[PDB]
């Protein structure tokens, strides 16, 4: 209850990702491609053999388990998921 | 909907460089005022033809001006008649009358609309 | 002063009705900003200068001849006037409406 | 149909009456391009005084055009393995000596230069010049020396009508379109016509000028290496052969 | 330098048309006229037979040994 | 003005605070609306979004 | 030359050919704006410093792309060859 | 990781619209201005090959539809032409930058197509300029156009019809 405006922002990004978060996401999953993890989707019928491109394709589709953990100033903590089952 | 003949006044120089605007008194006190560029001008001065406005495509000739458009522009004069501008995908076709044509319930606003007007022979 | 953007081929470039194509080509918009009237006058002496053969004198403030016998020469010789003329565009073969 | 307007040395104007635009225009560019032409490619130097570089000198040989009429069947094309050699082996005394294309002598008597007024360099006191350079048969494509034309236009037929007597229009248009004769305005050289309408700019409703749609004009400048007939049955031949191509390879996919 | 072998615009050999055109100008005659019966109309060959410095003459004085 | 301004940073309350805590705006542009994403300087362009519904039959 | 298909179908063809300059591209646009039933033909040129056209037609429905090609080559052969032959007699 | 994050944040597309006010920073530069103009004036005509060369150099294939004049000659117009690349869905009502002095009217009537009027994804009135496709232009048509379909579509459409706007410039002739 610091302003209206604040309580705008914290309810709209609650159900929304920023572009920091899903680049993050898709960084740490291209790296574990890399180094050899196994893809959640099918590998096959996709015209990019690129890591970045099958991670890319992973956070569209939401397979990849990863929950982002956000620190409010006031030390509340937020998890929110991708997997969107 | 919307035809009857009708006469030309006189076949303006126009605003553009290649383009006449051709005035044209009809029935009912209703004018038309429509755009034409260099190629398209099969007009002779003080000539009596007919005008048609459809929904549906009619027949045209060679020998004919035939043109589709999306109407728009439907506003009403201070004096009280109605203004109309169909917009031939950018030629305009000016018409000014009484009991303008949405307001009579002829057409909706934005509607595919074929125009051709022809000679009479 | 301006870097060479592509190179192309003879067939390619925009022939006139006598079949001369550019050496180089400069984009219009170039001229209006830069207010270089002195380029296109020398386009037309050198047209001149090539034509009639006689030489062309543009020293500041005294040139000889002067613009507009430049322009009555050009057209004797059989070019137009304005030192514009008829293009076709050699790729499609069409003529420029301009 | 074709219709011959001037047959001139090493130029030809034609005038095609129902052809599209499009293969028209394909045949002046395959006159261009798809034409073979014997020209230089490579040089050996033995030796060299003279002021220009060797790469100057190759480049001057290079653009040289050879007449190679009858060198099309004898040779193969190079997308086949035959070249021709030519010789140039002189050598100055105590004056400066211009050389030029006459003394170019080659292993095939029938390949000689176009002319022999083409100077090819100019040597000093004490200068000598000795190379051998092999001639091949090449399209414009790849090169610009083995371009068979000058020049190759294709333009627009005109119509201009006279409606009157104006004394502008004759001067005016920059062609000789028009003649003042017996106090009349009429047309000497429709065929000259550019469409250029500063002859309808000047006097609009004197003169009318038009385009006719099927007739077309083309003209092509020859260099020496073949004649214009030639060339433009070679770039017909040309267009004929990657067209063959296309359809088989259209058909192989099928 | 030298005169080039062919007009850069169009692929039309004024070489050979050097030496007549220079004597002939250097003689006493306008070069419209030589020009125009020498047998180049395009004025894009005239600029290059107009245009030319024949370099290759004070050259010939300085050559590298070589 | 870069090696002022660097330690600034928005925050997941909408606060402007830097990153050794100091707090600079409790709301950034009293509206917390980026530059990049507002209709030039409105963050919402209530006639554009009027054109957006009715400009067919305006 | 290669020759390339993408997005192939009754209709509609998109057609690659590597080694050909504007002039085959453009005599093959007209005669395929010249044979009936094709309602868009148009090649382009991605990039002018590589060699290698694009073809893409759209048909009616009533003859196949690849026919509509075929017969587009075969009016430009029999151009070619009538424009030989009145050469020739010239 | 350096390169997944140059990806999905430095991409050029997605960086259309400068942070530093709300506008365009990518867009028509002068070239494309003009032939954007030229190939909108009302009094531009263009025959089923010229479409047809016009629109080679865009990735587009699909119906071209009945030209807008069908007779006497069939003519399709510059507008007509460009419509075939605008959403569906798009209202525009701005005037365009030649109504910027004595030859604006302020209204949707003018004879001077200087009022750009776009219903339904039509350009039915008005020319192209630097005030609707022009670069470091807020409040523009393309601005519009790129805030309310993702800059994904911004950049296709940009591609495809600044080329064809070029590719007309090429084919009616622009000189000094
Ligand atoms: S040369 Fe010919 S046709 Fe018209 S304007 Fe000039 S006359
Ligand atoms: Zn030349
Ligand atoms: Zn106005």
């Amino acid at each position: 209850t610091i302003d209206k405006i604040n309580e705008i922002f914290k309810e709209n990004w609650k159900n929304k990702l920023t572009k920091y978060e899903i680049a993050r996401i898709i960084s740490a999953r291209a790296l574990q491609l890399s180094m050899g993890a196994l893809p959640l989707i099918d590998t096959s019928n996709l015209k990019s053999d690129d890591v970045i491109s099958i991670a890319e394709e992973e956070l569209k589709r939401g397979v990849l388990p990863i929950t982002i953990r956000r620190i409010y100033p006031n030390g509340q903590v937020e998890l929110i998921s991708v997997r969107k089952i | 909907m919307m035809q009857g003949t009708c006469k030309i006044s006189s076949i303006e120089k126009g605003a553009l460089k290649n383009l006449y605007v051709v005035k044209m008194d009809c029935d009912n006190d209703l004018k038309i005022e429509f755009d034409i560029t260099k190629e398209l001008s099969i007009f002779s001065k003080d000539e009596e033809v007919t005008f048609i406005i459809s929904r549906e495509k009619p027949e045209y000739s060679e020998k004919d001006f035939c043109a589709h458009g999306y109407l728009f522009l439907e506003r009403q004069q201070e004096d009280g008649s109605f203004i109309d501008e169909i917009s031939l995908y950018g030629l305009i076709v000016k018409i000014l009358s009484k009991n303008g044509l949405i307001n009579s319930k002829l057409f909706k606003m934005m509607d595919h609309v074929y125009y051709c007007v022809k000679k009479k022979a | 002063k301006g870097v060479v953007g592509i190179l192309i081929d003879q067939v390619d470039m925009p022939y006139t009705a006598k079949g001369i194509v550019p050496d180089i080509i400069l984009n219009p918009h170039a001229l209006p900003s830069r207010m270089t009237i002195g380029q296109i006058m020398e386009a037309i002496g050198g047209k001149y200068a090539a034509l009639s053969g006689k030489p062309v004198d543009a020293t500041p403030f005294l040139e000889t001849p002067k613009l507009q016998e430049m322009q009555k020469e050009i057209l004797k010789l059989g070019h137009l006037p304005d030192s514009t003329e008829v293009v076709y565009d050699g790729r499609t073969g069409q003529k420029l409406k301009s | 149909p074709i219709s011959l307007i001037e047959r001139n040395g090493l130029r030809l104007r034609l005038v095609l009456e129902n052809y599209p635009l499009e293969f028209v225009n394909s045949i002046r560019r395959a006159s261009i391009l798809y034409v073979p032409v014997m020209a230089v490619d490579e040089v050996y130097f033995i030796e060299n005084n003279s002021p220009l570089y060797d790469e100057i000198l190759a480049h001057r040989l290079a653009l040289v055009p050879f007449v190679s009429d009858e060198a099309l069947e004898h040779y193969r094309p190079p997308e086949e393995g035959c070249y021709n050699r030519v010789y140039l082996d002189v050598e100055a005394k105590d004056q400066p000596l211009m050389i030029y294309s006459r003394d170019l002598k080659s292993e095939d008597q029938m390949i000689t230069p176009v002319s022999g007024a083409i100077p090819i360099v100019l040597l000093g006191s004490k200068q000598k010049i000795s190379l051998e350079a092999r001639l091949r048969l090449g399209y414009g494509k790849e090169h610009i020396k083995y371009s068979p034309v000058s020049v190759s236009i294709v333009r627009y037929y005109p119509k201009v009508t006279v409606l009157g007597n104006c004394e502008k229009a004759v001067e005016v248009c920059p062609e000789g379109v028009f003649a003042m004769e017996n106090n009349k305005l009429v047309v000497k050289n429709e065929l000259s016509c550019i469409l250029c309408e500063e002859c309808l700019k000047y006097c609009a409703g004197s003169v009318s000028i038009e385009s006719v749609e099927n007739k077309f004009i083309l003209e092509i400048e020859s260099v020496g290496s073949l004649k214009p007939e030639r060339i433009l049955i070679e770039a017909s031949k040309s267009l004929l052969r990657k067209l063959s191509e296309l359809k088989s390879k259209l058909e192989a996919g099928k | 330098m030298i005169i080039p072998i062919r007009c850069f615009t169009c692929g039309a050999v004024v070489a050979d048309k050097w030496e007549p055109f220079s004597n002939r100008v250097m003689g006493g005659e306008d070069p419209e006229k030589v020009l125009t019966e020498l047998g180049v109309n395009r004025y894009c060959c005239r600029r290059m037979l107009l245009s030319h410095v024949n370099i290759i003459r004070e050259i010939i004085h300085y050559t590298r040994p070589i | 003005l870069i090696n002022a301004l660097s330690d600034l940073r928005i925050e997941y309350d909408g606060t402007v605070r830097s990153l050794y805590g100091d707090i600079v705006q409790v709301v950034y542009g009293d509206d917390a609306v980026h530059p990049m994403y507002s209709a030039h300087s409105k963050s919402v362009n209530v006639n554009r979004v009027i054109e957006r519904v009715i400009g067919w039959k305006r | 030359m290669e020759i390339k298909v993408i997005k192939e179908e009754q209709n509609y063809l998109e057609l690659q050919i590597d080694g050909e300059e504007h002039t085959i591209g453009n005599l093959l646009k007209g005669m395929l704006l010249k044979v009936p039933g094709v309602k868009f033909a148009a090649y382009s040129l991605p990039h002018p410093l590589i060699t290698s056209i694009t073809i893409k037609i759209l048909t009616d429905g009533s003859i196949s792309a690849r026919e509509a090609l075929i017969k587009a080559i075969e009016l430009a052969e029999n151009y070619a060859n009538l424009f030989i032959d009145e050469v020739k007699k010239i | 990781e350096a390169i997944a994050e140059a990806r999905e944040l430095m991409l050029v597309h997605k960086n259309i619209i400068t942070p530093r006010y709300g506008g365009p920073i990518i867009g028509g530069g002068q070239d494309y201005i003009s032939g954007a103009y030229l190939l909108s004036v009302k009094t531009t005509l263009l025959t089923v090959e010229e479409v047809a060369t016009i629109l080679g150099v865009t990735d587009f294939v699909g119906e071209l539809g009945e030209p807008a004049i069908l007779a006497p000659k069939p003519y399709y117009t510059g507008k007509q032409v460009i419509s075939l690349f605008l959403p569906k869905d798009f209202n525009f009502h701005g005037p365009a930058n030649i109504s910027k002095g004595p030859r604006a009217c302020k209204d949707e009537i003018c004879p001077h197509d200087s009022f750009i009027v776009i219903k339904n994804g039509l350009l039915l009135e008005g020319v192209f300029d630097k005030k609707a496709i022009g670069n470091q232009q807020p409040e523009s048509m393309l601005h519009w156009s790129i805030r309310e379909y993702g800059t994904e579509y911004g950049k296709w459409l940009m591609d495809n019809v600044f080329k064809m706007f070029i590719r007309f410039l090429e084919m009616r002739g622009f000189t000094m």
